[PDB]
């Protein structure tokens, strides 16, 4: 997915 | 797996509850619970907005979780929107108790397991089922 999260990142 | 679903939430709520001080599927407990310390710690001030986005009443309907989780999920899932999820559920328990509003905690961990059958087990079971999460996680 678009990056929305900090978390996003890792994935 | 409704009936597993419904175990893995209790399980890492109980274990949250009991931290914050108030064979079968083990794995992944173990593993989730791991995952949820870490987000919690690394992730502070943008948990902390999503966190501060609901807090739930003995008013508040499955709708309004639905929606503040739904834009978590709006453009597609990935294991760390999943971990954000429970973490999220954690932190609504917590403000729950905190609170004394002790029975929203049932109703929150019904919420989660309406969510994750519904809109999350769809997407585990195109992305390599629990077992990726433990590999990738545990």
């Amino acid at each position: 997915c678009p990056a929305r999260y900090g978390w996003d990142y890792e994935c | 797996t409704g009936y597993d679903n419904r175990e893995i939430v209790m399980k890492y709520i109980h274990y949250k509850l009991s931290q914050r001080g108030y064979t079968e599927s083990e794995v992944v407990h173990l593993t989730l619970r791991q995952a949820g310390d870490d987000f919690e710690r690394r992730y502070r001030r943008d948990f902390a907005e999503m966190s501060s986005q609901l807090h739930l009443t003995p008013f508040t309907a499955r709708g309004r979780f639905a929606t503040v989780v739904e834009e978590l999920f709006r453009d597609g899932v990935n294991w760390g929107r999943i971990v954000a999820f429970f973490e999220f559920g954690g932190v609504m328990c917590v403000e729950s108790v905190n609170r004394e509003m002790s029975p929203l905690v049932d109703n929150i961990a019904l919420w989660m397991t309406e969510y994750l059958n519904r809109h999350l087990h769809t997407w585990i079971q195109d992305n390599g089922g629990w077992d990726v999460f433990v590999e990738l996680y545990g």
